[PDB]
């Protein structure tokens, strides 16, 4: 495991490596309509999946639940045009049930984040 | 009258449902439940200046949306029933 533990409880859940220094002060607000672009993949290196296959930079609303725990944690950290690498615990991402087919159960994930706006609403 | 509800809202509401019953409780049968009835509304096809514009922004994603997942049926792949939701969650982003 490489990266800087992000979780409010310090339990390693969640790792962050930052790629590319982004422009803020700013880190998005509980709320805000975020875009990103985004990677992720299996423990053994294994893509499951890229933003650019819908060919426009995936949304969603931060701290509501819409994401996976680790993204929730992960994308309030981050300023724009940052991008990072997150390292997600099972317990931070789908648990003992997975996502399955291509998330087994326990799994730990790897995601490249990049963020490339975010809006109050 | 205003407590008709119109094509946007029916979708907005169900597309949101569906999701539920898929991604959070993994019951694809409920999903379909949800689904089907918002496809076979469209066909009586659109009553209002509101759904006519609905229907031209977005019922060609719909319908492909549908065919994907008669796809899945079909083959059980669940790559099929992604293609769907994409084109589900692309409709969703733009009438939310
Ligand atoms: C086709 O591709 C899928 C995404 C795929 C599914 C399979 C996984 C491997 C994956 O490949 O994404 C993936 O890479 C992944 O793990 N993701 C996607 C990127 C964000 C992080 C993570 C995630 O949390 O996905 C999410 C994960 C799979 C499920 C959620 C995890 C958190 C949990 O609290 C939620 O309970 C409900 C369920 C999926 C999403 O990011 C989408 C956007 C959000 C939802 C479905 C729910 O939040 C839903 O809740 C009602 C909503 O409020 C939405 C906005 C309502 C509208 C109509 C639905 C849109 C559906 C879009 C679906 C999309 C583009």
């Amino acid at each position: 495991e490489q990266g800087e533990d992000i979780t409010s409880k310090k339990d390693r859940g969640v790792l962050k490596i930052v790629k590319r220094v982004g422009n803020g002060e700013e880190t998005p607000m509980i709320g805000d309509k975020v875009y990103v672009h985004y990677k992720g993949k299996l423990s053994n290196g294994k893509k499951f999946d890229s933003s650019h296959d819908r060919n426009e930079p995936f949304v969603f609303s931060l701290g509501k639940g819409q994401v996976i725990k680790a993204w929730d944690i992960g994308v309030a950290t981050m300023k724009k045009g940052e991008i990072c690498h997150l390292l997600c615990k099972p317990e931070y991402a789908y648990g003992s049930a997975g996502s399955l087919p291509k998330i087994p159960s326990n799994a730990t994930l790897f995601f490249e984040i990049e963020l490339l706006d975010f809006k109050g609403e | 009258g205003a407590m008709d509800p119109e094509f946007m809202e029916m979708w907005h509401e169900g597309l949101e449902e569906a999701s539920r019953l898929y991604f959070g409780e993994r019951n694809v049968k409920g999903m379909f439940e949800v689904l089907e009835p918002l496809h076979a509304m469209m066909e009586r096809g659109p009553q209002t200046l509101k759904e006519t514009s609905f229907n031209q922004a977005y019922g060609r994603d719909l319908m492909e949306a549908q065919e994907w997942c008669r796809k899945y049926m079909k083959s059980g792949n669940v790559k099929d029933l992604t293609q769907a939701w994409d084109l589900y969650y692309h409709v969703f982003r733009r009438i939310s």
